[PDB]
RNA sequence: ACGAGAACAUGCGCGACAUUCCGAA
């Protein structure tokens, strides 16, 4: 699905409205940070603490969101802002590390179809 | 590379907007004493709680929503007049021209808390003095004035008339002298070039705006009162509001003529509701103390010594 | 093979901004203090040397040199420059944050416009320890190269360093608290 | 945590007449000034001081309020001043942090929507 | 009374040299 949606969203290179690495270096930054937490911890459930991290991501992708219209678009169009509740809901190590792989795989395409 | 010094003397009261404003809430003014007392938040609050009358003050906060006046409330609760000073940071002279007053605009100061006029504020101001790389031109912040110097003046709109507003603007009395430090590159600036440049700056600013200005009756009442020094060399227009065509590119750029009507072009796609409405080009475009001698705002001077 | 270790410290005149607000100044992560970076200032000596890869000889090894076929390495290792902790307690004497912010207008003159920007500056007053390390390869060129050191420093404390300086920033003064020589048997007087 | 949904009622495209960029900025200026002071007092429980300056910080939305009828409808509908008489209460740093995040909350989530 | 039996894929080796988050207001 991470091709794809790179793919729709690629405009001739304009992929997401504008969006390059560096306007995401903000909200990746924290996403990596996060992974190392979870990868850390040896829990088959998120760390409660990790939780309320993640929501603070919730809010970060919505400031983002403000701040970059490109990166709102790209936000939007991926869905990853509703990736980043069910992950809460199913509260789950394995469920977070394929949003990661999503995430990573997003911006993977993403730099190969620019 | 040489370095100079540069000495600014305030011949007016220069304001520099830092982007604080703060209502009467915020500090204590005394319309007898035309006298305002900055007060800061927590000292405030805190003295507040120790006389128990923070329960006080929020209900006068509820029973007046609009305004509800701080020396109203020292007034009323009969607090101690040392009291009042205690949680005080600094006393500021009022230069009123209207009584109470609404709003107080804050001179720009650094972390330390004194006056300093930045190094930004030359830079703009000289940059449109020499327009009409600047990477040679190197200015430093000031060292900090005396916190005495600082006091509040009122905006004056001289339309035939005078005619005070009600925005107060912080700003650093006459008589102050504050340094700077300046680096040159003798190939792209000259110390005898920038001195030059600004006082014909000043020169067709004079004759183009500010003749304008003295020929209208309200301009003669403002010369009479001493509001344009006999000094006026070097002369620059640091504080804000100190007017619209002071340091600009369209006077120096176009002719008079010409760069009036631009002004006024330009005035009236900025300000529709009342410049827009204009139909005609007027004769001069634009239109617009406690101490007995009266003072243009903005004004200085400066002298570069090696 | 000796080392010189000069500790001393950076007094920060006016509103000094690296800014790694439009432009936040740069923190170490640890103590989120501000931080002088050590390549900012051994970039601003070098560049200054060079106007007092390919550059003199002289600053090609007081600084480092990659040239193809020929490497020297950086007789001047200059490190980071941290928010000194005296300073620091002295800022906290007061109701005072390490870093202020600074306004621009920014007015347009062909339109009348001004468009508002924010910098963050540390307030004027900080100091930072900073910790520069001489390599000894020639005896006989150390002389000759503090002679440059000296240069470097002295047009450092009459220029800026970091941001836009021409505006009045990150101008600084240099004190030295030692110049000792912390490996071999230099002689430290002497410098 | 719970900014979203308060946001989204709050709004009336401007959050209303008084939340401008501006007019609300001043507050989290204040905001910002006490969360460098916590920052970097490295404490688990508040300060005296740091009290002292959530003192005022009340103060000042009642100051806001009387001036902008706007900004009061919009801290009486967050709550924010019980937040900050409920921080207090508790006296400890990782609950301030809370606050000051649900804080930076608010103003991302005004910026997402508009 | 096993094409057996003995036998370290082992020793030396900086991911390193130069690099202002900077110009403009």
């Amino acid at each position: 699905f991470a091709r794809k949606v790179v793919e729709e969203n690629k405009r001739v290179i304009v992929l997401f409205n504008g969006l390059t690495t560096s306007k995401l270096r903000n909200l990746l930054e924290l996403i990596n940070h996060v992974y190392t937490k979870v990868y850390n911890s040896d829990d088959t459930t998120l760390s409660e603490d990790v939780r309320d991290e993640l929501e603070y991501l919730k809010v970060k992708f919505a400031y983002e969101s403000g701040r970059e219209p490109a990166v709102r678009t790209f936000i939007e169009k991926t869905y990853v802002d509703k990736l980043v509740d069910v992950v809460l809901k199913k509260n789950t190590k394995k469920i977070f590390l394929d949003y990661c792989k999503y995430f990573e795989a997003l911006v993977a395409y993403a730099k190969f179809y620019r | 590379e040489k370095v100079y010094q540069v000495k600014l003397k305030v011949y007016g009261p220069v304001h520099i907007g830092s982007g604080k404003i703060i209502r009467k809430q915020e500090y204590i003014y005394d319309r007898r004493k035309s006298l305002a007392h900055i007060v800061d938040g927590p000292n405030l609050v805190k003295f507040l709680n120790k006389k128990g009358k923070f329960t006080a003050y929020l209900q006068y906060l509820n029973t007046t929503k609009e305004r509800a006046d701080l020396y109203t409330f020292l007034r009323q609760e009969q607090i101690d007049t040392n009291d009042w000073k205690t949680f005080v940071l600094y006393t500021e002279r009022v230069n009123q021209g209207k009584k109470g007053m609404n709003d107080l605009h804050l001179f720009v100061r650094d972390g330390r808390g004194d006056l300093y006029i930045p190094g930004s504020s030359l830079k703009g101001a000289l940059r449109t003095v020499l327009e009409g790389a600047f990477h040679s031109l190197s200015i430093s912040d000031s060292l900090p004035i005396d916190p005495k110097n600082l006091a509040i003046y009122q905006k004056i709109d001289i339309n035939k008339e005078l005619k005070p507003m009600p925005l107060y603007r912080e700003c650093v009395n006459v008589g102050t002298t504050v340094e700077f430090t300046m680096k040159i590159n003798s190939d792209d600036w000259t110390i005898e070039k920038i001195e030059k440049q600004i006082q014909q700056a000043y020169l067709q600013y004079w004759n183009k705006w500010f003749v304008g200005m003295v020929t209208t009756p309200g301009g003669k009442a403002f010369i009479k009162g001493g509001g344009l020094p006999s000094v006026l060399p070097t002369v620059l227009f640091l504080g804000g509001g100190t007017g619209f065509p002071s340091k600009t590119t369209h006077y120096l750029q176009k002719p008079k003529e010409q760069a009036q009507k631009d002004i006024f072009a330009i005035l009236q796609r900025r300000f529709r509701n009342v410049y827009g409405k204009m139909a005609t080009v007027p004769k001069n475009v634009p239109m617009v103390d406690s101490t007995n001698k009266w003072y243009q705002q903005g004004v200085c001077l400066l002298e570069f010594q090696p | 093979y000796s080392k010189i270790r000069i500790v001393g410290k950076i007094d920060v005149l006016t509103g000094l901004h690296i800014g790694g607000i439009a432009s936040p100044v740069v923190r170490d992560p640890y103590s989120r203090l501000p931080i002088i970076p050590g390549s900012s200032i051994k970039g601003k000596m070098r560049s200054l040397l060079a106007k007092h890869n390919q550059d003199a000889p002289e600053i090609l090894r007081l600084f480092g040199s990659s040239q193809k076929g020929a490497i020297q390495s950086s007789r001047l290792q200059i490190s980071d420059a941290f928010f000194s902790k005296a300073s620091q307690e002295e800022f906290d004497k007061k109701d005072l944050a390490y870093t202020e912010t600074k306004f621009e207008n920014t007015i347009s003159r062909l339109t009348a416009v001004a468009n508002p920007r924010q910098i963050e500056r540390v307030t004027r007053g900080a100091s930072f320890d900073f910790h520069i390390i001489y390599n000894v390869e020639n005896i006989n060129e150390v002389m000759a190269d503090f002679e440059n050191i000296k240069t470097a420093i002295h047009l450092l404390e009459n220029d800026y360093l970091g941001g836009g300086g021409t505006r009045g920033n990150g101008r600084i003064r240099f004190v030295i608290d030692s110049i000792d020589t912390v490996v071999g048997d230099f002689d430290s007087s002497n410098l």
